[PDB]
RNA sequence: CUCGGAGCAGAACCCAACCUCCGAGCAGUACAUGCUAAGACUUCACCAGUCAAAGCGAACUACUAUACUCAAUUGAUCCAAU
């Protein structure tokens, strides 16, 4: 076998071994097995595809109680009658990035909940009328003559 | 309004959306002369590099 | 079946085929047109006096003295040092997938540039500044092979559908003269010269092939193991246990850095005539051969 | 042009296109505009907003630098991260 | 040809990223110090007039 | 000898003469006359020129505020200075 100055083995004498490269490391966040992975194609036909990511929040494991309670109010819009949060992508030819895509979202989602941000964001044109008119809905109550 | 959809009526809740119309574009043509080269991004479905038969 | 067999007996009932009965298909011989007679004759299709009759028009390009279209545009650099830019002939996993399929790579032996070309997978032309092949991820979805593969570049997609079969894939530099000898060996052979050491990357591109996220031949191999479970994670598919295979030391089998040939060493000289290969011995000769 | 070179009896490019054109394999030609480096302290924010503009040639100059370039200018290339890679291809262009 | 009234004067940013942008002032007077939008801070801020480009 | 307005050319566009008249080769105010982008106009070619929704960023809840007033108020490529 030819080896020269430049060898891998000279280039990096701590990393010599054939198995060296090829090792899984033993020491895991999102466990694939628990997660329901379809693939369909969006408006296929519209080019790009589509993949959607279920699994059920409360029974998860995996995330921390706290976290679990946390998540069900802050997208209570993509949990469906069975309990299970739906995360959809098709932002990509490739089911790979439309995958990758949904997994990065449920990272997003654990690590929002866990920061509990107090931080003011600023608020959107949408909701500034929807507070004038809550202000005013409020503003109509009454109390009873009686009570 | 989800109690109502999902106990008292025992179904699931239909959700909608707002939906415009897709935007209007003239017909492409095989010389866009004086348009910028933005022109031809206005008729791409994907965003991700194609290779053909390569 | 009324073509072959209706086209066949149907010539024995006629003339012997010879010379003197031969002629063009029609519509391959288009007739000639010559300046003779009313139609074509007289002004001969030149008009009438000034330059055009005579054949004096200016040269193309010329617009009569206003200032022409090609030179009041004002000058930029689209193609300024085109010629020294690296190019990358783009290999699919679609068509690497069907070459496999089709027989024309194996997969059970190392894939590198020699093989990609014997299979006439890929057409590198290095006087054409190509530097080699870049692995592209269109057909990712459906790629099934497992393959040990060394190409120039990888996109990070490309890769992760190699390591998500159990494949391996690395990214490998060829200076000019070195991928014309890898891509065709035995017009090389044919010069009697000994086989050359195979170059190091230029120095913007040495940190592209000593980086673990592409796979670079000059990687750290301790940093891999890092690189390949991240790829595992973003796209959701477990790492597998190449250890475990049982093509593992072919898997693991690769090219030294200045090695252009699997098991063949720079400053070897093959006698393909003899089917001998001879080795030089002189300390000075090894020393270079080696370094 | 030269049609016909005394040394190889081939055809030359004119440099002069070279300098000024990018060509798309797809066939189209794209340029900058006249004067988009010309007394801009005179003209507006609009106006100098389409001078910046890369835009395409017409069929008829598209032929004629065509013509005044050789083969080589029009083969596929690969650049490595070329900025104008996608624009090569033409997409859902009928007719 | 004769007549002079205008300068052409290079303004250019009291932040400190090099941005500059050119204005029209009367000759005779005083040199110009102008709050700009810079692109570079994002942000208006104070420029100050440097040099003279030509006679306008 | 280039540019604009009017008549000839009465009503979509276009329209000549060593035809008939009057002008232009700036000035003033801003300093977001910032960025970006659908769709269009076009002096009969090209070059050049013109108008713009939405969006970003501003301004803003007094400002016929959002592509400044203004008819023309102007000069390609190479090259030079930086
Ligand atoms: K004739
Ligand atoms: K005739
Ligand atoms: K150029
Ligand atoms: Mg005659
Ligand atoms: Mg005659
Ligand atoms: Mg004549
Ligand atoms: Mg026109
Ligand atoms: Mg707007």
């Amino acid at each position: 076998e030819f080896k020269s100055i430049y060898s891998l083995d000279k280039l990096y004498p701590e990393s010599q071994g054939s198995d060296t490269a090829w090792r899984v490391p033993n020491g895991s966040d999102i466990p694939l097995d628990r997660l329901t992975i379809s693939y369909c194609r969006s408006s296929g036909n519209k080019v790009n595809s589509k993949a959607e990511v279920r699994f059920h929040l409360a029974t998860a494991e995996w995330i921390a109680e706290p976290v679990r309670q946390k998540i069900a109010i802050t997208h209570k819009n993509k949990i469906n009658r069975l309990g299970e949060l739906i995360l959809t992508s098709e932002s990509s030819r490739y089911q790979f990035r439309n995958l990758a895509d949904c997994l990065q979202k449920i990272r997003d989602m654990i690590t929002e909940a866990s920061q509990t941000p107090k931080e003011p964001t600023k608020e959107d044109v949408k909701l500034h009328r929807i507070r004038i008119e809550n202000m005013n809905r409020e503003r109509l109550r009454q109390k009873r003559i009686h009570s | 309004v989800t109690y109502i959809f999902h106990q008292l009526l025992d179904m699931r809740e239909p959700v909608f959306e707002f939906v415009r119309p897709p935007p209007y574009h003239p017909k492409q043509k095989r010389f866009p002369h004086r348009q910028p080269l933005r022109y031809l991004d206005r008729y791409r479905d994907s965003h991700e590099p194609t290779y053909g038969i390569y | 079946q009324g073509g072959g067999a209706r086209a066949l007996d149907l010539l024995r009932g006629l003339p012997r085929v010879s010379l003197a009965n031969l002629k063009p298909n029609p519509g391959s011989k288009k007739p000639e047109r010559r300046p003779r007679g009313r139609r074509r004759g007289r002004k001969c299709g030149r008009g009438h006096k000034g330059e055009r009759q005579r054949g004096t028009r200016p040269r193309l390009g010329f617009e009569g003295g206003q200032t022409p279209f090609y030179i009041r545009i004002p000058k930029y650099g689209f193609n300024e040092g085109h010629s020294f830019r690296r190019q990358y002939k783009p290999l699919s996993l679609n068509r690497l997938q069907y070459l496999i399929d089709l027989g024309r790579v194996d997969p059970s032996q190392p894939i590198d540039l020699t093989q990609l070309v014997n299979g006439r997978g890929v057409t590198i032309q290095p006087l054409k500044r190509d530097y080699g092949v870049q692995l592209v991820e269109e057909g990712a979805d459906t790629f099934t092979a497992k393959v040990n593969i060394e190409v120039q570049l990888a996109s990070e997609l490309a890769i992760a559908a190699i390591e998500k079969n159990g494949g391996v894939v690395t990214t490998a530099f060829y200076d000019p003269r070195s991928l014309d000898i890898v891509c065709k060996p035995v017009p090389f052979f044919l010069r009697g010269q000994p086989i050359p050491k195979r170059m190091l990357p230029p120095e913007e591109l040495v940190p592209y092939y000593t980086d673990a996220k592409n796979r670079g031949y000059l990687a750290d191999p301790a940093k891999f193991p890092e690189a390949r479970l991240e790829l595992a994670r973003k796209y959701g598919y477990i790492l597998p246990d190449i250890t475990k295979d049982e093509l593992f030391k072919m898997l693991c089998t690769r090219k030294d850095p200045r090695q252009i040939f699997f098991g063949l060493a720079p400053g070897w000289v093959v006698n393909m005539a003899d089917k001998k290969i001879l080795k030089p011995t002189d300390e000075n000769l090894l020393k270079y051969y080696t370094s | 042009l030269t049609y016909f070179s005394a040394r190889k009896g081939k055809r030359k490019t004119v440099k002069a296109v070279i300098d000024r054109f990018l060509r798309l394999h797809c066939g189209l030609w794209v340029r900058r505009k006249a004067g988009y480096k010309k007394k801009l302290w005179k003209k507006t924010p609009a106006r100098k907003k389409r001078l910046r503009e890369f835009v395409f040639c017409n069929k008829t100059q598209s032929k004629l630098l065509d013509k005044m370039t050789t083969s080589f200018w029009k083969r596929r290339n690969w650049y490595v991260d070329d900025p104008y890679q996608k624009y090569h291809d033409r997409t859902n262009l009928k007719v | 040809k004769s007549k002079s009234k205008n300068i052409l004067v290079r303004m250019v940013s009291e932040a400190g990223t090099g941005f500059c942008f050119n204005t029209k002032r009367n000759r005779l007077r005083e040199k110009l110090t102008l709050l700009h939008y810079d692109p570079v801070v994002k942000q208006r801020v104070l420029f100050v007039e440097k040099k003279k480009i030509r006679s306008l």
